[PDB]
């Protein structure tokens, strides 16, 4: 029963609130609590008792309670800072403690970054075990829109494609996996694969070939 | 630091003990919680209870299912987790919880993944993704393991026992249309440094209780 944007969005060094919505019987009434989850880690405490930072946390982040509307303030942003943030207290209606939606803090103008793109083929017991997986890693690109197709003697191959959601890594550049599931048999058949990954316009094209 | 362990696969109606050990405080003189996170979803409070006696608070999701308790030596806080449903897929953390003035966590645990789910566990098959002088040589020599195959999640990998962490990046997981996951952890290293460094990638499945440290070698 707490309510917060889903998103929050603004440049470094500018001031961003996250508003948690609630009513008289939780924000209005009770203390409130901030949390901020990096991605991959488990949710730290940020604030408590409404106003109180906790340890490590630096006075750019502020809590405030302005009627039944609990505030997160955070001046001069830095891109260290993009997390999901959480609102916390105690409901009356209920007999249990709540948590607000959560708001996931993007910060803008972070410079765009090329992926950086490595296709492994089949290691050696993979194929004594009657397996092929190609494995294509990509890594510390801005933003995270990248799309990964698999070539076959640059013919288009759909079949035994998995593909990651691109994900935030801890320097805030984001990372994708693509992986081509093959026999043995498919993969020393063709003359070589290759996996082009698209991003922001331009693609990045590696190849791996059975006979190195 | 909190650490919580018992996470893995069960399956509809069926029931799992977790656990978390404190290496520091004590659990009995402490008000304790459990808080659940469902994949894509946000924070959830399951059950607290406090030092004095086994009477324990439970979220109106998990009332009568579920039952907190600790063993009174050895800081240990366990939670019962029966009759379990698809929704109760989540990360569970143990926390201590302030109820002062203001009811807050203020330490966390790391986690462990609850998956509710008809299927079966199934252990990593971890292959070595060998350096090469070409598609895995950007100016510096990159290398990995491949994870394939496993149920449910998670995986961890460090490398040469966590003495290694700089140039690694252990990517997200993936469900192949299988209903089986594939994730990889690569390394970037001088290309200088190959021959000689011995690198040993450290893969973690707390799930099927398997861990594989796999030699990656110079093909």
């Amino acid at each position: 029963e707490l309510t917060q944007p889903p998103t929050a969005s603004a440049a470094p060094g500018q001031k961003v609130t996250i508003s948690c919505s609630g009513s008289s019987s939780n924000i209005g009434n009770h203390y409130v609590s901030w949390y901020q989850q990096l991605p991959g880690t488990a949710p730290k405490l940020l604030i408590y008792d409404t106003t109180v930072l906790s340890s490590g946390i630096p006075d750019r982040f502020s809590g405030s309670k302005s009627g039944t509307s609990a505030t997160l303030g955070i001046t001069g942003l830095q891109t260290g800072d993009e997390a999901d943030y959480y609102c916390g207290t105690w409901d009356e209606l209920t007999s249990n403690l709540v948590f607000g939606g959560g708001t996931k803090l993007t910060v803008l103008g972070q410079p765009k970054a090329a992926p950086s793109v490595t296709l492994f083929p089949p290691s050696s017991e993979e194929l004594q075990a009657n397996k092929a997986t190609l494995v294509c890693l990509i890594s510390d690109f801005y933003p995270g829109a990248v799309t990964v197709a698999w070539k076959a003697d640059s013919s288009p191959v759909k079949a035994g494609v998995e593909t990651t959601t691109p994900s935030k890594q801890s320097n805030n550049k984001y990372a994708a996996s693509s992986y081509l599931s093959l026999t043995p048999e498919q993969w020393k058949s063709h003359r070589s694969y290759s996996c082009q990954v698209t991003h922001e316009g331009s693609t990045v094209e590696k190849t791996v070939a059975p006979t190195e | 630091q909190l650490l919580e362990s018992g996470g893995g696969l069960v399956q509809p109606g069926g029931s799992l003990r977790l656990s978390c050990a404190a290496s520091g405080f004590t659990f009995r003189y402490e008000v304790a919680a459990w808080v659940r996170q469902a994949p894509g979803k946000g924070l959830e409070w399951v059950s607290a209870i406090s030092g004095p006696a086994p009477k324990g608070y439970y979220a109106d999701s998990v009332k009568g299912r579920f039952t907190i308790s600790r063993d009174n030596s050895k800081n240990t806080l366990y939670l019962q987790m029966n009759s379990l449903r698809a929704e109760d897929t989540a990360v569970y953390y143990c926390a201590r919880l302030r109820a002062d003035l203001g009811l807050y966590m203020d330490l966390w645990g790391r986690g462990t993944l609850v998956t509710v789910s008809s299927a079966s566990t199934k252990g990593p098959s971890v292959f070595p993704l060998a350096p090469s002088s070409k598609s895995t040589s950007g100016g510096t020599a990159a290398l990995g393991c491949l994870v394939k195959d496993y149920f449910p999640e998670p995986v961890t990998v460090s490398w040469n026992s966590g003495a290694l962490t700089s140039g690694v990046h252990t990517f997200p997981a993936v469900l192949q249309s299988s209903g089986l996951y594939s994730l990889s952890s690569v390394v970037t290293v001088p290309s200088s440094s190959l021959g000689t460094q011995t690198y040993i990638c450290n893969v973690n499945h707390k799930p099927s209780n398997t861990k594989v440290d796999k030699r990656v070698e110079p093909k």
